[PDB]
């Protein structure tokens, strides 16, 4: 764990294209995003990492864009429970 | 008491490895419910995040990430 | 201003040089002697170059952490993208191209979604040297040849292994299962993984057969990896005896010709009884019949043996499991163990007659 | 046995004679090789000295 | 031997005479370990050949003294020291199997 | 034996 | 599948960084506009070296010569010799064997057997007394390289045991924010097959251009007799500056030839050496490439090391940009503190590099 | 899809080796083989590895007689000579 | 051919393999019980 | 260059008609050859039983 | 003349270094 960089997928979703579903007809090898926090190593930004999704296949990665924190920690004191949050 | 306490000071010592975690601000905590098909599990998910949350979260899926803590936060998977 | 010029790459490196005021070439590029001799009759320019363990290693590693930190204090863009990259706990999107579409297809969001970064090793294929165990609790013994699913870092993924020994540290020759209840080394053809990493190994991972034992079959450690193994079994040549005097004897067969007989003179050979011996020619109207000498008089009821080896391949098979492009995402049935096969097809288990053990009874011995 | 298995020290068991070499009663082993070798040997002393 | 204490924990750096060609050789079960306290190299022995492949490297051992009682035949006087865990779990129950060794 | 335990090869096509 | 670089340039770093890395090259239009296009003899020989070195590694040229398939395996090392033809010397077949040396199975013991020296390329004395402590400081113990023969051009016939037996996992993340202080200044005068008088006059040549600077000057002598000597006549002269508190040196050496005056070749040398002081800082414009090199095959930690201004040119940044469009890093160069020089500190974080080849 | 050729190829393998793993052992793959448990004079093509009792007798070649030669011309010039010495 | 080079190759790695076994044999033997007795005759002033 | 290495007073001198080899006459009843690039020694061949006085190439050749 | 560059070469310390009562 602590000399890899691996993430648990939280959210998917295909964003590839409908009516290119509509054109080649649902053959298609389509593309994915995966959100999720990581943990480990610094995953590094360039594109071309390559990946393991374990149980799909090998990949390697197009384009990261990091988010901002959906479930994040607020900055003797005891936790609000404004702040006890879920995602 | 000094052999005493040198065999539980020398127990203080391990491997010297690195950590590679942050300490500003760490993932949330990977907590994964093992069970055989028939325990606990979705009730326990359910109890925990409604104790930790104030939030009945009927019908779980997925991993699902909650705030318990300061700075400690986790998530609850099965 | 220099960093920007340097990975600014559609302008040519005298061009950086330039707008900021070649290699097999060892030595570096020197003025002309005359210029650096006026240059350096002065020397006055570089007279002032001239002139608990425990918690010390951790002192050490703490030390390059707080290195790391105060150098990592630097510009935004730098440091959050492309000099370290997005360390722990950062929520990022993650776009993959030509995922297939039966995950698209059959995501069932019980099942986790785990991805994790290769290193340079681990996108490697070739022989991974390991030494593994029969799991303890496991029932069945292993066989080389039958597959078993290895989880081997990230990847899961069905193979051919093949258990060795370096018997006495000699060879690495080729044993016919895993022992009972100590390791092995093993060889399999996979992704190549570092060294000194763990792995588990099993049997069956469907839930058809998943029977009422324990499943887990074998656990290891990587040894070493490799793009090819030298592995040997060992084939003996067994010949026997026809005419026999004192400390010589003719030897009928074990070779079918006398150029396999010249191709092998001068090998050492011995009987059961382990009397050591030599073959010497081969004779000329029998064809695979040769004289051999031996330590002393061998008898009629004799077999000699000629120990040599073999070389044997690992089988380059690799199927990754893709459980969760199925589905069912249990239910995932790979290369079937050779029990079943057999079971299957219905043949029956290959019995040598002669390999099986009797009980001897020794008569007395007597002699004139 | 110190730090010996007794599923380690088993019993290896000796094999027969084959079929088709069976005429010749009784493939012989090193204790049969011995006990004929010294035999030999103690009848030639005799017979040298 | 280790100073004040009774045992010392210590870490492997390479199984010495791991080419040996003799099974169950002194030479052959005897390991190098660093201890952690004062940092020194020294030598230890370990249970069998058996047991040879518990401990890898840098495993986080754990060592006694030896006690030979009389000059053994295949011996090597001058290691003092014997294995007696090996990661946090005694590899005398690794051995005959009633503990599994954790990473 | 030098090609014995190798796996390679340049491949001199000129 | 193939990283793609153009042109005959940088050749050996480029399938060096690619066998470190791991990633398939292809490089392209190799000297295609020429009278003679496509791969020359001593960069062939160094491919037949790579394939020694290495293992199940597939290199693959074309018809016409001029691009190169480079498709890297595992290093395993072995004992080895290599006939290096006599366009380059055993330096150039030596330099480039020095990064992968602590990467393999087993250890490095190759003799090269060839030209020893050139003027356009590294010498044994180079490669011993500049580039190994370097390499003994970024975390390698045992390196030597010794000579048993040695031969001058043209004819050479000379023998170098390149010995390398620390196998380390990774090199160490290297931390040289200071200018080292040059504590003395040594060097070795050697002549094959010529009058032992040509060492003395080079020596005395070398130190009457530094006699004026207030350290220590020392220039060891050897000439070479007998059949140690090799088949041609030849002399040189390589000096170091040592900084004994650290360990880093400063090298510079050169060759006479046919009408040389030894007295003009050793203060030519020592010029030569105290313009390398001057544009130094911290490493030398030679011994730069490989210590950035294990820079950046160290740890997945930052390494940071001084260098000057004028160690800056179209090779640095050329050999950057091939770390970068081999394994996707950066290095980020940041000024010092204080004014009255131009350096800059470059920090380099490393990818994480293990050697997997050695077994466990 | 591109998921059902690779699961194609792959079964297909999978059915050539599980009927090559039910299938008879090579001749080379059983110890104890005879002559006629194995093709007529496989050997020759085989190249198999077996330790040898003695060193052969030594061809004699030129370079040995020459090194013989100028050893006896070595004790010849220098009168090295294991001659008897009369009483 | 062959057996003459096989013989001889062998009877080399035979005799290298002596060689290093003797010597880790006798370095664990000096330098290690040199501390052995080190410590016995410091141990025998209590 | 200094050539050396005679051991007797040394005369007659000649240097070839491509300026790339000498000869080295003297008392010492032996002429040596020199390689003048190097100024390293090719034979040093004893002729002349007295003392060789004079030494001179051919015009074109190295003879 | 340097006849003791030739004197001086590696031949013990050079040789050694250039590989690295009564009655
Ligand atoms: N008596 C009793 N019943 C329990 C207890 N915990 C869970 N159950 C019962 O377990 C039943 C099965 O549903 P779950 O417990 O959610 O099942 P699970 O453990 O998530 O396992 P899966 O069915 O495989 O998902 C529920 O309807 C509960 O009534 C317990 O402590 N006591
Ligand atoms: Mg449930």
């Amino acid at each position: 764990r602590n000399e890899h960089p691996y993430m648990l997928a939280d959210r998917f979703t295909d964003l590839t294209h409908p009516e290119l579903i509509e054109t080649q007809g649902l053959q298609i090898d389509r593309k994915v995003a995966i959100y999720g926090y990581l943990h480990g190593t610094p995953l590094p930004s360039a594109p071309g990492t390559r990946v393991h999704i374990a149980g799909v296949g090998d990949f390697s990665v197009a384009q990261i864009e990091k988010l901002p924190d959906p479930c994040p920690t607020p900055f003797r004191k005891r936790l609000d429970d404004k702040d006890k949050l879920i995602y | 008491t000094m052999q005493r306490s040198s065999d539980v000071n020398e127990r203080k010592l391990h491997v010297p490895m690195v950590d590679r975690t942050p300490e500003d601000d760490p993932p949330p905590f990977i907590v994964a419910v093992v069970g055989p098909p028939g325990t606990g599990k979705t009730t326990l998910i359910r109890s925990l995040v409604r104790r930790m949350t104030k939030s009945t979260l009927n019908d779980i899926q997925g991993p699902i990430t909650v705030v318990s803590g300061k700075h400690r936060r986790l998530t609850f998977l099965e | 201003n220099i960093g920007k010029l340097i990975y600014m790459d559609n302008i040519s490196p005298e061009e950086c040089i330039r707008r900021w005021r070649d290699l097999e070439k060892f030595v570096p590029y020197f003025d002309t002697f005359e210029k650096l001799a006026k240059k350096w009759k002065s020397v006055d320019a570089i007279k002032e170059r001239f002139l608990t363990w425990y918690e010390l290693q951790k002192a050490k590693i703490s030390k390059q952490l707080e290195i790391n930190n105060i150098e990592y204090q630097e510009m935004t863009p730098e440091q959050r993208q492309r000099i370290e990259g997005f360390k722990a706990g950062s929520y990022v999107r993650i776009v993959f191209e030509k995922v297939p579409m039966e995950f698209v297809k059959n995501f069932n969001p019980k099942f986790p979604i785990v991805m994790g970064g290769l290193l340079p090793t681990e996108i490697k294929f070739g022989i991974v040297k390991a030494r593994l165990r029969r799991h303890r609790w496991h029932k069945k013994i292993l066989k080389t040849n039958d597959p078993l699913v290895l989880s081997l870092g990230w990847r899961r993924f069905q193979t051919l292994p093949i258990y060795t020994t370096t018997d006495s540290r000699t060879r690495t020759r080729m044993l016919k299962y895993t022992p009972e209840h100590t390791y092995c080394n093993a060889a399999f053809y996979g992704p190549l993984c570092s060294p000194n990493t763990p792995f588990c190994g099993v049997q069956i991972v469907a839930n058809s057969d998943t029977g009422n034992g324990f499943r887990i079959a074998a656990t290891g450690i990587v040894e070493e990896i490799d793009v090819n193994i030298e592995i040997v079994k060992k084939l003996k040549l067994v010949g026997f005896p026809y005419k026999i005097f004192k400390n010589t004897a003719f030897i009928k067969d074990m070779f079918s010709s006398a150029m396999e007989v010249a191709r092998f003179e001068g090998a050492q050979i011995k009987t059961v009884s382990g009397i050591r011996g030599e073959i010497k020619r081969a004779l000329s109207k029998p064809e695979g019949h040769y004289r051999a000498a031996f330590e002393d008089k061998i008898l009629m009821s004799d077999i000699v043996i000629l120990r040599s080896w073999y070389p044997v391949r690992v089988k380059k098979f690799y199927n990754p499991v893709t459980s969760l492009l199925l589905k069912e995402k249990t239910e995932w049935k790979g290369l079937r163990l050779t029990g079943q096969i057999r079971a299957a097809m219905n043949l029956e288990t290959p019995s040598n007659p002669d390999s099986a053990y009797h009980k001897i009874e020794r008569v007395e011995r007597h002699f004139n | 046995a110190k730090l010996v298995h007794d599923v380690q020290k088993k019993q290896h068991r000796e094999r027969s004679q084959l079929t088709s070499r069976s005429r010749y009663g009784f493939l012989e082993k090193h204790k049969d090789y011995v006990k004929r070798a010294q035999d030999f040997h103690r009848k030639q002393s005799t017979l040298k000295v | 031997p280790f100073g004040g204490s009774s045992h010392a924990k210590g870490i492997v750096l390479e199984k010495l005479g791991i080419e040996s060609k003799q099974p169950n050789s002194a030479i052959r079960k005897c390991v190098r370990v660093q201890l952690i306290k004062n940092g020194k190299k020294v030598t230890a022995f370990v249970p069998n050949d058996g047991c040879l492949n518990f401990v890898d490297e840098n495993d986080e051992v754990l060592l006694a003294g030896f006690g030979r009682k009389g000059k053994a035949k295949g011996d090597i006087p001058g290691v003092r020291f014997k294995v007696v865990k090996v990661s946090g779990v005694s590899l005398l129950a690794l051995w005959k199997e009633k503990k599994e060794k954790p990473r | 034996k030098m090609m014995k335990n190798k796996r390679g090869g340049v491949i001199d096509k000129r | 599948k193939y990283t793609t670089f153009q042109g005959s340039q940088n050749f050996r770093l480029r399938i060096v960084l690619a066998t470190l890395s791991g990633k398939p090259i292809k490089i392209e239009k190799i000297r295609s506009g020429d009278l003679n296009p496509g791969l020359k003899d001593y960069e062939v020989s160094f491919l037949r070296l790579i394939e020694s070195v290495t293992n199940g590694s597939v290199i693959e040229i074309s018809y016409t010569g001029t691009t190169v398939i480079y498709r890297p395996g595992i290093i395993v090392g072995g004992a080895s010799t290599h006939i290096c033809p006599s366009s380059k010397p055993v330096g150039y077949f030596v330099e480039p064997m020095l990064y992968l040396a602590p990467f393999s199975k087993k250890k490095f013991s190759i003799l090269f057997k060839g030209i020893t020296a050139s003027h356009n390329d590294a010498g044994i004395e180079a490669i011993k007394w500049g580039l190994m402590p370097v390499m003994e400081k970024f975390g390698v113990r045992e390196c030597a390289l010794h000579t048993l023969k040695r031969g001058s051009p043209p004819l050479g016939g000379g023998e170098v045991h390149l010995v390398v037996d620390s196998l380390i996992a990774q090199p160490i993340t290297m931390h040289e924010i200071d200018r080292p202080i040059i504590s003395s200044i040594t060097g070795v005068a050697y002549s094959t097959r010529v009058s032992p008088s040509l060492v003395n006059r080079m020596i005395d040549g070398a130190k009457k251009v530094l006699k004026n600077l207030q350290c220590e000057v020392n220039i060891t002598a050897d000439v070479w007799r007998g059949e140690n000597s090799g088949k041609s006549p030849g002399w040189g002269i390589t000096l170091v500056a040592q900084s004994k508190q650290k360990g880093w040196s400063y090298f510079a050496e050169d060759i006479g030839d046919a009408g040389s005056i030894p007295e003009e070749l050793g203060e030519k040398v020592a010029c030569q050496l105290l313009e390398e002081i001057s544009k130094s800082a911290a490493v030398g414009r030679n011994q730069l490439p490989l210590a950035i090199v294990y820079m950046v095959i160290g740890k997945e930690d930052i390494g940071r090391l001084r260098i000057n201004k004028e160690q800056i040119d179209e090779r640095f940044i050329i050999l950057l940009r091939d770390i970068k469009k081999i394994f996707n890093t950066e290095v980020f160069l940041k000024p010092v503190d204080e004014a009255d020089n131009e350096d800059m500190i470059a920090t380099i974080k490393g990818i994480g590099f293990t050697n997997t080849s050695k077994k466990i | 899809s591109s998921f059902e050729k690779q699961q194609i190829e792959i079964r297909k393998q999978i059915e050539q080796l599980e009927n090559e793993a039910v299938a008879e052992k090579k001749w080379s793959l059983k110890g104890e083989v005879k002559a006629k448990d194995r093709p007529e004079d496989a050997l020759l093509t085989e190249e198999l590895e077996f330790d040898r009792t003695a060193k052969p007798v030594p061809v004699i070649t030129s370079e040995v007689t020459e090194s013989l030669e100028d050893m006896i011309r070595r004790r010849i010039q220098d009168s090295n000579f294991d001659d008897l010495q009369r009483r | 051919f062959e057996a003459r080079q096989r013989i001889e190759e062998k009877n080399k790695e035979s005799s290298d393999y002596h060689a290093k076994m003797a010597h880790i044999v006798n370095t664990i033997n000096t330098e290690e019980g040199a501390e052995k007795n080190k410590y016995e005759r410091e141990r025998k002033l209590r | 260059l200094s050539l050396y290495g005679h051991k007797l007073p040394v005369l007659s001198i000649d240097i070839s008609f491509d300026s790339k080899m000498i000869i080295t006459s003297s008392a010492d009843k032996n002429i040596k050859i020199w390689g003048l690039d190097f100024g390293d020694c090719h034979k040093s061949l004893f002729a002349h039983q007295d003392s060789i006085m004079n030494v001179k190439f051919l015009p074109q050749s190295h003879n | 003349n340097g006849p003791s560059d030739v004197y001086v070469p590696p031949s013990k310390k050079t040789q050694k270094l250039l590989r690295s009562e009564n009655l």
